């Protein structure tokens, strides 16, 4: 038997996440950049959400990191944009999404090194 | 369309009578749960809390959340009739040692960094 | 230790102490950091 | 078309001709293990890590620099091409030091992790290793030779990329090394990314050395403010701290470089910083005080006056946010002098049209020219990454470079047509060869950098080159979307501030001197207390402790960059919003939160309370600052070109000189380097030989 | 290389005291405060230097196995001396 | 390595908590005698997996070969 | 066995940029001559003879040399570092008058 | 090959993919797909619908007869439409062979309990319901089994943070323990460990 | 009480905004030249609607659709509020 429902999906009355960290919350849903530290692609495959940053401060005792933010380590991760912003849009946080960024192609030649009239030609290697 | 499954209701309508009858078994619980429990509220604050509680998802317009709302209303009235629940546990809904966070603008200015 | 006496350091402690919980001389924590941010010193002169 | 079919595991795919194997197995998502090859140098060949199997072919190919030919099955994943990976790592490993602990690189090594995945898990060599004396580049590269690998990145992008030719290898075989040959201090403005592109420990960040680790870090994607090109960035930071910044590849703008003042200036956020509000006590000495008091003080200052007494300047670092909040402020007690640090001629056109004080053809389209005019600018440090395009043009393209102006060294070969303004209008009449150069350019660009506008006569220099690129325009006719006209900044809040309607320039502060004045950030030291009445009512807002800090009757510390979600436009007209990596310290608070705190106080509450709110204002005012990443424009370069052509302003005599002379004056520039001691190293590096 | 502040605080290796107006000083009255007192540089800077007839030498930190990793240091620079990244021993050549 | 060891297994009749003693007795006798079987059969050679990239390297080869320690630090971090 | 050269250079005072070198008029002819063999915008090939000419007329190669080579070609003085430190029979120390070079490989041997 | 590798079993491999065809030929109006894992581990994927059939089926038929529930569990994959994944163990003394059953879900729709089909599976649905939030339909008693009483959201959830919403502690002005907003001394340190090179080639997706 | 700045919000490619574009196409500029004191801004708009903004003494502002006005139209309500009038 089916009913049909005619509403958007809406699921914050039962998740239990206390108001404040529904309404003044804002995820990022992005690809991640590339570590330009190294040239490994496999971290940026995946989409993911993550939620703004909130305040830390110092310990009194032993000078550790302070947080009073429950959500400053969630991470969440999707295979399509379209399923994060499902995600997002079902679990009412207010978003900002960011199109992936990909390394346009482009025209390598070795031989272009010694080029007998162009300013290509390699003054070592 | 949109092709959903119900878990009771399939309209508002009875939703709302079952919200209706969740309400009243609590109605009818406040006072023995007062007693028991040897809480320091009156009824009239308990009655008060089980409506505010109530009134807390009046926005919902989906007969499967009301549905589910309910059957977590069950289980919460169930609990406390059978003494599951502590003082404790029944004295968290007023949350009697939380100091009362502003809302305007100019306090949260001046209090941190949190909006 | 009398037949097989324990290799000899300079840093090693001369002298063991007990258990000193509760007493004056016991741990206190502290962070052994130095500061992160220096705040600005505003000129001792006056400005006019 | 011209595609060709190739095969990579079996599987088809359609590659342009001259693709080498690298890239068609990248075409179905196949990463080949690399070291020496770097999509952004020159394919060097020598690691041979690369090496993988072609069907029906006995001897393995370079995949980084053989060509596909048509009907080629790659095969990434058979016997042979394991084996290849895993002798080329055993000789890889063969002489590197066990140094792992020790070494910066520990967690984002591409040696470790590449060994991890595609080599053995063991060692056969048994003889002792090579060791190789440490060299001495400078303040910034940590250098520690034994870890070189002899990929030979460091020496292609020094040469290609930054322009300078210091780097090279000396000796052979073995005993080959990697270096300058005599004390030399590898100083460039691009110098950095020479650690970023070095696969292995031996050349580190030496401000970042030992503190932190990879996994321990956070990131925090954001923007560059230290200049106007708006370069992405990477903040790392761990525990509430920030550790280094990165770069972020975006093709458009920065590619996957930063200049060292980006990367190395964020140091001088930890010194001179403004944590607590303060106020003049009856000795005139500036001490702590409450916000609640500060802001009451200056609000009763703002209510007594209106109209033409009420003043701000915005500095450098300053937001939109921020701008358009202190916008409504002074409106509200009906102020109109509202202005910058940095001077745009207001005559005609000036702030009216968009295109008017844009870099219209944009940082991606130089590789579209084959001939640039610069005038009276220094490109190479008002704006590196620019600079960097340009060279890369100029490499690529054989793109023609002619300047006007001093004979800076640009690293890169132009024409120096002189430093006399009036040759601009030599240029606009035609008597010129270079008029006949720029008749005949399919692409011609002419860039006029703010510098040069700061001066007095600079409303001439603007009509002066709107002419020359009048004459192309009616000479060559429009081609369509090229946009000749340019202008080249060099502030991060100025475009912002021109959209905002902020009238450029101090000159209406000293037309109408005023009784309140709001330094918003004006850290320049344009606008002293010899420029205004006495018993004015200075209120300074910011981040640091600088020129505009101890002139001041209260202060306000506000948030710098990395501690708040901000947007800021740069050259182009790009808008970027940066992102929260850590709070600000002590008491500070939000900028634009100070300013509607103040304005609640003093009972002009503003109609906004959040940051959506405040950007939905700032679509308001101009909606094209709320369109993140959009540079499309419209052009209205005849209108402006009509409007400027109604004063004639004269030229001065003197000769067109940049601020930034020299490589020492590029490191010291704004309120967040001056407090680097970074900065004040490679200052200290350049002027002194050592 | 112990050393007391102005405030009669022993100062760490690390080199932290706490600032004369810092309440967390309290935490310490009526008890005292942890310091080492065996200052590591210091101790490595009395160890005499290593001199060595190769231009490439080897160091383990001692103990074979129950050192540290064994690493090469270069002798070619005789302005300076070689110093071990792992245990802080210096070699040199012999020089004039 | 069980299919190797010989042993027997306890079973009850009446499903009740007495039955249920009994078979654990039982059961400790049993690992008694599976004890002195694995006493007695113990083989020579190498405790862990002579693979590298999961299984960390001993000491000594962590300290003198550069796989050994590249591969401790990656399994460690 | 190793090679046993440095390949960085140090100032010493018999060794310094500003130790006295250049070329006679006469290798300046000769200079010429050499540079007018290769195609135009290709003047660096002339690194390899003119370097040898330098040592030719010193006996050995001081920094200073290089730099005039480098100077004279138009060339980036690191690329001329490069080429005497690749090559064995550019002497960058001073040898005796007369260089005894003898062979000691397989056949030789 | 020999000393380090995990060796291979073809005939259980054989055994179990031939068995998987005959419950999807029995079956074709649930089973929507078998697999057959490399370590010879059955999985047959269904229809919600069909949870009660087929269960009964496979504990019931004479050439099945898995008779035993190992365990009854969930996962969540926040990526998927249906969020909650539905997973059975189940094990056959008279052939001495396991499989293992799986469906899904999403946060509204409920599935059938199987109390019926096996009583074991009681305190596993609640325990779902408890740390997933997936409600049963027809389960006897259905209410948490692991959280504490009064205790909002469900904690397995990908979403949930790990430590929480609350802390408790003791109060004196209300002598009692109370529960308020989580703070910590310390935050949890988040660890970036995946490496930016891939390790399986043998799972590499299409570049989409 | 009197004008301190006007806003003209136009959209790029929309046909909405056509006939505000061929004002500031041939209209603009003479309008700048009797008005050399009055900012008038004019700026990019997405895809929603063409506008006008008018602001005041002490921050009151107020905006005017302009979406397929044409050229003359827009002239005409620029003339509207440049005057002491609406
Ligand atoms: S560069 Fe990489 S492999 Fe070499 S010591 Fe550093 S971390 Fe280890
Ligand atoms: S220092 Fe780094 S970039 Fe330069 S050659 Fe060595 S490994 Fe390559
Ligand atoms: S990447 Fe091809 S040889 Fe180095
Ligand atoms: S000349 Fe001696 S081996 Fe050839
Ligand atoms: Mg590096
Ligand atoms: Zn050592």
């Amino acid at each position: 038997q089916l009913i049909a429902v005619d509403e958007k999906l809406d699921i914050t009355t039962l998740t239990g996440v206390p108001e404040e960290h529904i309404k003044t919350r804002k995820v990022r849903i992005f690809v991640p950049a590339r570590n330009n530290m190294q040239s490994g692609v496999n971290n940026t495959k995946k989409w993911k959400m993550e939620f703004d940053t909130r305040e830390r401060w110092e310990n009194p005792l032993m000078g550790w990191s302070s947080t009073a933010d429950p959500l400053s380590n969630l991470v969440l991760t999707f295979s399509t944009k379209e399923d994060a912003v499902a995600f997002a849009e079902k679990n009412g946080w207010s978003f900002d999404v960011e199109e992936r960024k990909v390394p346009k192609p482009k025209s390598k030649s070795y031989g272009a090194n010694f080029s007998w009239n162009k300013r290509t030609r390699v003054s070592t290697k | 369309g949109t092709s959903v499954k119900p878990i009771f209701s399939r309209d508002m309508n009875e939703a709302k009578r079952r919200v209706r009858e969740l309400y009243r078994a609590w109605y009818r619980e406040v006072p023995n749960t007062v007693h028991l429990f040897q809480l320091d509220i009156s009824v009239k604050q308990g009655r008060d809390k089980v409506r505010e509680m109530f009134m807390k998802n009046a926005h919902v317009t989906d007969p499967r959340v009301v549905d589910l709302l309910v059957i977590k209303g069950k289980m919460e009235l169930e609990e406390t009739i059978n003494v599951w629940k502590q003082r404790t546990h029944i004295m968290r809904f007023f949350h009697e040692t939380e100091a009362p966070r502003p809302t305007d603008f100019l306090s949260k200015f001046y209090v941190g960094h949190d909006p | 230790p009398t037949t097989k006496p324990p290799t000899a350091r300079k840093y090693i402690w001369t002298n063991h102490k007990f258990n000193v919980s509760g007493t004056p001389q016991q741990y206190v924590p502290y962070s052994t950091t130095r500061k992160k941010i220096q705040e600005w010193v505003p000129p001792s002169t006056p400005y006019k | 078309s011209n595609l060709i079919e190739v095969f990579v595991d079996g599987q088809s795919v359609m590659v342009e001709p001259g693709t080498t194997v690298l890239q068609a197995c990248e075409k179905v998502g196949m990463q080949i293990p690399r070291f020496c090859y770097h999509e952004r140098l020159s394919v060097a060949g020598n690691c041979r890590m690369c090496l993988v199997e072609i069907e029906k072919a006995p001897k393995v190919v370079a995949a980084c620099a053989m060509p596909v030919m048509k009907g080629w099955n790659i095969l990434t994943n058979s016997e042979k091409s394991k084996k290849a990976r895993e002798g080329v790592m055993e000789f890889l490993l063969a002489n590197h030091p066990l140094d792992c602990p020790i070494c910066d690189q520990g967690g984002e090594c591409d040696l470790q992790d590449q060994s991890m995945m595609f080599g053995s898990d063991r060692s056969r060599f048994l003889e002792g290793k090579r060791a190789v004396e440490d060299k001495n580049i400078g303040p910034l590269v940590k250098t520690i030779m034994t870890r070189c690998i002899q990929c030979t990145r460091c020496i292609r992008f020094a040469s290609e990329i930054a322009g300078v030719d210091d780097l090279g290898t000396t000796g052979r075989g073995n005993d080959m090394q990697v270096g300058t040959y005599i004390e030399k201090m590898f100083m460039s403005e691009l110098s950095g990314n020479i650690i970023d592109i070095c696969p292995v420990g031996a050349l580190t960040s030496k401000p970042y050395a030992f503190t932190a680790r990879p996994w321990e870090t956070r990131k925090t994607e954001s923007i560059d403010v230290m200049d106007a090109v708006g370069s992405n960035i990477v903040v790392s930071t761990r525990t509430g701290e920030v550790m280094r910044i990165l770069p972020r590849m975006h093709e458009d703008i920065n590619e996957e470089w930063i200049s060292d003042k980006t990367r190395f200036a964020y140091d001088g956020l930890k010194r001179q910083r403004l944590t607590q509000p303060m106020i003049r006590n009856e000795k005139g000495l500036l001490t702590y005080t409450t916000w609640e008091d500060a802001l009451s003080r200056v609000a009763g200052m703002l209510q007594s006056f209106q109209g033409n007494d009420v003043a701000a300047i915005a500095g450098g670092l300053v937001d939109a946010e921020a701008l358009v909040a202190l916008k409504d402020l002074l409106n509200r007690v009906d102020s109109d002098s509202l202005c910058t640090e940095e001077v745009f001629p207001t005559a005609g056109a000036g702030t009216d049209l968009r295109s008017n004080y844009l870099l219209n053809t944009t940082i991606a389209g130089v590789e579209e020219a084959d001939v640039i005019l610069l005038v009276g600018t220094n490109p190479r440090f008002e704006a590196p990454l620019f600079n960097a395009r340009i060279r890369k043009s100029w490499l690529h393209n054989d793109l023609k470079v002619a300047l006007i102006g001093s004979p800076v060294d640009l690293t890169y070969r132009y024409d120096h047509l002189g430093d006399s303004p009036k040759i601009l209008q030599d240029i606009a009449s035609g008597n010129h060869p270079f008029s006949q150069i720029l008749k005949e350019a399919k692409k011609p660009m002419v860039v006029l950098g703010s510098s040069a506008l700061q001066r007095s006569d600079g409303t001439a220099i603007l009509a002066a080159v709107s002419n020359i690129a009048q004459n192309i325009r009616l000479s060559s006719g429009v081609t369509g979307d090229w946009k000749v006209m340019n202008i080249l900044h060099r502030i991060a809040s100025q475009v912002a501030a021109l959209d905002l309607g902020y009238k450029p320039g101090v000159e209406a502060i000293r037309k109408n001197p005023p009784k309140v004045l709001f330094l918003l950030g004006a850290d320049g030291g344009c606008i002293t207390r010899q420029d205004l009445p006495k018993d004015c009512f200075i209120i300074y807002q910011g981040h640091h402790g600088d020129v505009g800090a101890p002139m001041a009757d209260v202060i306000l510390p506000g948030a710098a960059y990395t501690e708040k979600s901000a947007t800021y436009v740069n050259t182009e007209g790009r808008a970027q919003q940066t992102k929260v990596a850590v709070t600000p310290p002590g008491l500070a608070r939000e900028d634009w939160k100070i300013i509607r705190a103040l304005s609640e106080i003093a009972g002009m509450t503003l109609p906004y309370d959040t940051l959506d709110q405040v950007r939905s204002r700032l679509e308001e005012v101009s909606p094209n600052l709320v369109r993140y990443d959009d540079v499309e424009g419209a052009n209205y370069f005849q209108q402006a070109n009509e409007l400027s052509k109604l004063v004639n302003q004269q030229l001065l005599a003197d000769p067109l000189v940049p601020p930034q002379l020299t490589i020492k004056d590029f490191y010291m520039t704004d309120s967040i380097s001056r407090a680097s001691q970074t900065m004040a190293k490679c200052v200290k590096a350049v002027t002194e030989g050592i | 290389g112990v050393r007391t502040s102005p405030t009669g605080e022993k100062v760490t290796h690390t080199g932290q005291a706490y600032d004369d107006g810092d309440y967390r000083r309290v935490r310490f009255s009526d008890r005292q405060k942890e310091v080492n007192e065996n200052f590591a540089i210091d101790l490595i800077a009395e160890q005499p230097v290593s001199e060595v007839g190769s231009r490439v030498i080897s160091c383990d930190g001692g103990g074979g196995a129950l050192g540290h990793p064994r690493v090469y240091i270069n002798l070619d620079k005789e302005t300076k001396t070689g110093t071990c990244g792992y245990c802080g021993l210096q070699f040199r050549q012999p020089h004039h | 390595v069980y299919d190797q060891v010989e042993f027997d297994v306890p079973i009850g009749s009446r499903g009740d908590c007495y039955d249920r003693y009994l078979c654990r007795v039982e059961e400790m006798r049993q690992s008694l005698r599976i004890i002195s079987q694995c006493l007695n059969k113990m083989p020579p050679g190498e405790i862990k997996v002579d693979d590298a990239k999961v299984s960390p390297p001993k000491r000594a080869e962590m300290k003198t070969s550069m796989e050994s320690l590249i591969h401790h630090f990656k399994l460690y971090t | 066995g190793a090679g046993g050269a440095l390949f960085v250079h140090r100032d010493t005072p018999e060794n310094n940029p500003d130790t006295p070198f250049d070329f006679t008029p006469e290798n300046y002819k000769r200079i010429e001559a050499i540079v007018k063999n290769y195609p135009e915008g290709h003047k660096a090939a002339a690194v390899l003879p003119v370097l040898d000419l330098a040592q030719r007329q010193n006996g050995w190669l001081p920094i200073s040399a290089m730099n005039k080579v480098a100077e004279i070609l138009q060339v980036p003085p690191m690329r001329v570092y490069e080429v005497a430190t690749f090559y064995t029979m550019y002497n960058r120390k001073p040898v005796g008058k007369y260089h005894i070079q003898v062979c000691t490989t397989t056949p030789c041997m | 090959t020999r000393p380090t590798i995990r060796p291979r079993n073809d005939v259980v491999h054989k055994q179990l993919s031939a068995f998987g065809q005959y419950v999807a030929e029995i079956l074709p109006k649930y089973v929507q797909q078998v697999q057959v894992s490399c370590f010879n581990e059955l999985e047959i994927f269904i229809h919600p619908d069909g949870v009660i059939p087929v269960l009964t089926f496979l504990r019931d038929h004479t050439n099945a007869q898995f008779k035993s529930l190992a365990d009854l569990t969930a996962v969540d994959v926040p990526t998927r439409q249906n969020r909650f994944e539905i997973v059975y163990n189940l094990l056959s003394l008279r052939f001495n062979s396991r499989i293992r059953v799986k469906t899904y879900t999403d946060e509204l729709t409920p599935i059938e309990s199987s109390v019926t089909v096996y009583k074991a599976a009681n305190w596993y649905e609640r325990e779902i319901w408890d740390m997933f939030g997936v409600f049963f339909a027809n389960h006897p008693d259905l209410r948490r089994i692991l959280t504490d009483y009064g205790f909002e959201g469900h904690p397995f959830r990908k979403d949930f943070p790990l430590s929480g919403y609350v802390e408790l502690r003791y109060d004196d002005e209300v002598k009692r323990v109370v529960a308020e907003p989580v703070e910590l001394a310390q935050e949890f340190r988040k660890f970036d460990l995946n490496s930016p090179w891939e390790a399986f080639p043998a799972y590499r997706q299409p570049p989409e | 009480l009197g004008l301190r700045e006007i806003r003209i919000h136009l959209c790029q490619r929309s046909p909405g905004s056509q006939g505000v574009r061929d004002f500031i196409e041939k209209r603009y500029v003479e309008l700048k030249k009797a008005n050399p004191d009055l900012p008038i801004l004019i700026r990019e708009c997405s895809d929603v609607q063409p506008k006008l903004w008018a602001r005041y003494a002490f921050g009151q502002e107020k905006n005017v659709s302009l979406n397929n006005f044409s050229a003359d139209q827009v002239t005409r309500t620029l003339e509207n509020v440049l005057s002491g009038k609406a």
